[PDB]
RNA sequence: GCCGCGA
């Protein structure tokens, strides 16, 4: 439970997928080409990213809502991950947002990107396409650093 | 040394040696068998019309490209039709989004991925890529102890490890066990199955205490007790690391 | 580079992190004590956070 | 002015679990005696477990015995966790003969003198055909702490014969304690706390002799706060000089030169004795052929000298 | 030669000079050191002893 | 408890499947506790099969279709006898048991829902201030000891 | 062997001034140090008999905030210094003093009106520096003995603000046990080496000895055992 | 020398 996940997340999600959808139709209509909705659909997931990633940290820093002597009041969350990611202890911002938020853009067969992200964190399961993606990294990354 | 996306049920991408060797040594998938002239191949169901049918081609490298190849992860309803319209598929090397009549095979399993060491890591989707492969590589290294101890929390393939091995040992036609020893396991064999003529028993010579290639101990504990009606491929004494036929 | 090199890390700094935080409410508000002892006395005893 | 707690309501669960109660407790003494009674009752509560075995035709550990359905590894195994009592004796020897069909359990062991087992219900180890027989002997002995079997030395002071299998001992009954405080009922006083203390342990021994003893080994401790206060070896060595079968001119020499110890005649170099009156060459070498009989070459370095 | 080699382990209450060395490792290690305190306190005499 | 584990490896190797089987781990040895302390009182086994029953039968649409219904009174005996130290559950390995369903049987096991107790120090005998998240976890002995090393 | 437990024996304290001290104790068995240092440190810091000031009059404003008749402390300050002052009252439960000064320069805990059942350990100790320059303070403080640490929740006396007003809700501490620190280090005697070693560092605020701290905790938790070393008595 | 393994 200590990994809050945004309950905005999957709203913010689904948009892109309607845009994305939009674009496609767009690709559909002929008048734009097949390098430009690549970098636009590209732009757009990595918007997405930015802006779950951006919505998880907020909810997560600021999660104490504790009240005091008169009326409430809001400050520095206790979570045990969050103290752990600030404390600098261990871990950082990159590795809460695998945690929690999407896993984003990520690809290396070739030193591309896929065009669909890994939407699905690791608190959440993975399917077996993106965890077949991610071991393109992970073992592109393991093979650099062996050698 | 890297994960080419024709690995998908042939090799596994997780299970492979660190340093020196990563990439260069591999495991084969769970259900990945060998073509006729030598090609890995890895079984599909076909798709006929919208309803997922449960015959079942194999497929090798070059011929899977051509198709379109649904998910594991892909709901369906009492007939087998697709519940939803549209189906996230693999159709040349890639992923995409197709519609239902579009589906031309079908993932048989969710382990299809996945070889036999990484499929005993449960919750394996929650963790990271390189963290796994460094947990399936550990796995093969734990050493018997006295007392073997079933997994709490599994994921159903210890005792397919556990009886494929050898390591176990299974009655080949066993009926209704009459001795159990701690070295010895005799069996008169049902009336309903016989071969004719001078009737005949089971008889299996459990292999104690006995020194392994890595210097481990190898010993086999029988699980029947005395008169337990055993049935074909049961599973009669467990080897070292083993409990009740399961893996531990 | 000059820098310290050895340097707590890990549950060490969780340890004084966590030592050195706020919270808005808690186990003693205001209270006025004499010396770092008394403090020290106080979260020992339970009556101070 | 501080009252006492009194052992009042002590209720018995079962055979092992087990409720003791402190009714008159102040403020805080209440966690602090609590903690404390199970720190001392979890680490050193003296009970008794199985030391070593001796089974008839069994030779080690990794064996088998024709008959049985276990090894002989379980089989010890099992003993392991067999509980006892005994009343005036440390090394109680438990021989146990069975023959015939099924398990074989704690009740059938032979009727001893002043032993009781907690539970006769304790299997040890099955027969699985009607013509074979076991028999054993089980030593218990009377402990304290884990004294893990391989780590004890003065057990082979005496040699053991081949077939003695050693087995670890744990000499601890308590294996869980669990303490907690409430409210008093006492309405008189403005408030005071009662401790509650579940033990579970294996029968060997009773509650209230537990707590009396945790509380008596606390007190021991304690005393030493009450009054604070506080505010050259070898043997051919050390020897008579005159036992090396020296000459006479140089029994005067040694004499002269304050030579009346061995040891101290071997610290000396031979370039410096030599200036000492009357020493003589071939004498010299005497004394060199003597020491170096007694195999004390000459040049040594000693540390210190004790007049004796 | 002089030389030991183990896993290490973490110990908390060491001070920053000191580290924790297996007894068994020690007296290998040392053992010309032990062979000379030995002869100089006049417990053995010979080497042999 | 028997092994204590840095918390601080968890949030930097993304080894989430860690806590999930450590939680799952503590509610199935819950199971088998209640399952222990029921035939510590030799109660009839219609209960207990009843509790055996509503067990297996917990989840989400789960293609598990075992019934006591049609198992021997003396294999229902053995069968909670067998599983006395804890419920030995198996989740596949790319579909899992999820957090509502963990979390679920940790309800029926009378277990916390969080997965986190209070934890008091064996020493002082003082609580910690957080909670701490016990379970049950399969560990291994590597064949890399210090006797060869 | 068994029932027989190794005694710490050879102790040593190595006093500093005459309020620090530090008892060192060894050996003794594997885990009786953790158990000794948390029960007398316990014992040592919630409940121990002793005497501090608890209720404050100072002439005029009685509020909890006062302009401090130009005193050149804030009188939260002045309270803070008399927090800090030890007592030793003879055979009373309560009892009150008052001072008081006119012409400037620095009040001492000496300057109290004189008491003889009333004994100042530190009478050089400092509670303001006398009203500005050219006027009077005056202060009637009431100590009552207790036990432990007290906090100044709540007065609970008298009716409506009387009490309170008349005791101004002084932090009492009661307990002369400035701080208490237990450290469990490894020690071994002949062929046993898991000995646990016990170092005890206390500071006292005076009026006792650290050493007299220690030999009154011990006292009162061994006859607080009575009731069950009585019957299993070796003597 | 190959083969496998640990940081």
């Amino acid at each position: 439970d200590d990994m809050v996940i945004p309950e905005k997340k999957h709203e913010i999600i689904s948009e892109a997928e309607a845009e994305v959808a939009e674009i496609q139709e767009q690709f559909q209509s002929g008048l734009v080409t097949a390098g430009e909705r690549y970098n636009k659909v590209i732009d757009i997931w990595a918007a997405a990213n930015d802006r779950v990633s951006k919505a998880m940290m907020d909810n997560l820093q600021t999660e104490t809502v504790i009240n005091r002597d008169g009326q409430e009041e809001k400050q520095v969350s206790f979570n045990s991950i969050y103290m752990m990611a600030d404390s600098g202890a261990r871990g950082s911002a990159a590795q809460i947002r695998q945690l929690a938020g999407m896993r984003g853009l990520m690809a290396k067969p070739d030193g591309s990107i896929i065009e669909t992200p890994i939407t699905a964190n690791f608190r959440e399961g993975l399917n077996v396409l993106q965890y077949f993606i991610s071991t393109h990294g992970a073992r592109k990354g393991l093979a650099d650093t062996a050698l | 040394r890297d994960v080419h996306p024709t690995h998908y049920g042939r090799v596994c991408p997780i299970e492979t040696p660190e340093g020196p060797n990563i990439g260069l040594i591999n495991s084969l998938s769970v259900y990945a068998q060998t073509n006729e002239y030598g090609f890995l191949e890895t079984p599909y169901r076909k798709v006929t019309d919208g309803v997922v049918t449960d015959e079942i081609h194999y497929l090798s490298a070059i011929e899977e490209g051509n198709y379109v190849i649904a998910q594991a992860n892909s709901n369906l309803d009492e007939e087998g039709h697709f519940v939803e319209d549209l189906v996230t598929c693999r159709s040349k090397g890639e992923s995409s989004l197709f519609s239902r009549d579009q589906v031309d095979y079908m993932d048989v399993s969710t382990q299809q991925v996945v070889s036999v060491g990484a499929s005993l890591i449960p919750f394996l989707e929650h963790d990271d890529a390189n963290r796994a492969l460094m947990g399936a590589n550990m796995q093969r290294q734990a050493v018997p102890t006295l007392r073997a101890d079933k997994p709490l929390v599994g994921t159903g393939m210890e005792r397919a490890v556990a009886v494929d091995s050898g390591v176990t040992a299974v009655a080949k036609r066993g009926g209704v066990v009459q001795y159990v020893d701690a070295s010895r396991i005799v069996i008169k064999v049902n009336e309903d199955e016989m071969y004719p003529g001078e009737a005949g028993i089971d008889i299996y010579n459990l292999t104690k205490y006995t020194r392994s290639n890595q210097n481990t101990c190898i010993n086999q504990m029988p699980c029947v007790s005395l008169g337990e009606p055993v049935e074909r491929g049961d599973v009669l004494a467990d080897g070292p690391s083993t409990d009740l036929g399961e893996l531990a | 580079n000059g820098e310290p090199i050895i340097v707590p890390s890990q549950d060490v700094v969780l340890g004084l992190y966590y030592m050195t935080r706020d919270c808005v409410n808690a186990k003693g508000e205001g209270m006025v004590l004499t010396g770092p002892k008394e403090a020290e006395r106080l979260y020992r005893s339970g009556l101070a956070s | 002015e501080f009252l006492k707690p009194r052992l009042v309501d002590i209720e018995q669960v079962s055979s092992t679990h087990a409720k003791v109660t402190l009714e008159p407790l102040e403020r805080g003494f209440g966690h602090t005696l609590g903690n404390a009674l199970r720190r001392i009752l979890l680490s050193s509560m003296p009970g008794c477990a199985v030391t070593e075995v001796e089974i008839d035709g069994v030779l080690h550990e990794y064996s088998t015995k024709e008959g049985v359905q276990e090894d002989i590894l379980e089989i010890l195994l099992n003993l392991k966790g067999l509980a006892v009592r005994v009343q005036g004796k440390d090394e109680v020897i438990l021989t146990l003969n069975k023959s015939g069909i099924g398990p074989v359990t704690a009740a059938d062991i032979t009727h001893d003198g002043d032993v009781e087992i907690v539970k006769p219900q304790h299997v040890i180890c099955h027969l699985t055909d009607e013509n074979a027989s076991i028999s054993m002997r089980i030593k218990v002995q009377r402990g304290r702490g884990y004294v893990p079997a391989s780590t004890r030395i003065h057990s082979e002071e005496d040699e053991r014969p081949i077939g003695r299998l050693l087995v670890d001992a744990c000499y601890s009954p308590v294996e869980r304690i669990a303490y907690n405080v409430e409210a008093a009922r006492v309405e008189q006083r403005t408030d005071l706390d009662k401790l509650v203390i579940e033990m579970e342990t294996n029968g060997t021994i009773d509650p209230e002799e537990a707590i009396r003893r945790a509380a008596t080994i606390l007190a021991e401790q304690l005393e030493a706060f009450v009054d604070l206060r506080d505010v050259e070896f070898d043997p051919i060595l050390l020897r008579p000089v005159d036992d090396l079968e020296l000459t006479v001119r140089s029994a005067n020499c040694l004499k002269a030169e304050a030579i009346h110890y061995i040891g101290d005649l071997v610290q000396r170099t031979e370039v410096e004795l030599l200036k000492t009156p009357n020493l003589g060459k071939k004498s010299l070498t005497e004394i060199k052929d003597v020491l170096a009989s007694r195999g004390l070459s000459l040049g040594m370095r000693l540390e210190n000298w004790p007049p004796a | 030669d002089y030389s030991g080699r183990s896993v290490i382990t973490v110990g908390p209450y060491l001070r920053l000079h000191q580290c924790g060395l297996p007894k068994k490792m020690a007296l290998e290690l040392f053992k010309p050191f032990i062979y000379g305190k030995l002869e100089l306190r006049g417990l053995a005499t010979t080497i042999k002893a | 408890v028997d092994i204590v584990l840095n918390p601080l490896g968890v949030p930097s190797r993304m080894n989430i499947g860690q806590i999930l089987e450590t939680h799952l781990g503590m509610a199935a040895k819950g199971i088998g506790d209640k399952i222990n302390a029921m035939l510590k009182q030799q109660q009839e086994v219609a209960k207990l099969r009843e509790f055996i029953q509503r067990a297996y039968d917990l989840g989400a649409d789960v293609r598990q279709k075992v019934d006591l219904s049609t198992f021997s009174d003396e294999e229902v005996m053995r069968l909670a006898e067998n599983l006395r130290k804890g419920m030995p559950i198996a989740t596949p390995v790319f579909d899992g048991a999820k957090e509502a369903e963990i979390k679920e049987l940790l309800k029926l096991g009378d277990l916390p829902t969080s997965g986190q107790i209070r934890l008091y120090d064996g020493r002082t005998g003082e609580q910690f201030e957080r909670p701490v998240t016990v379970g049950y976890m399969y560990m291994l002995k590597l064949n890399h000891l210090v006797d060869d090393k």
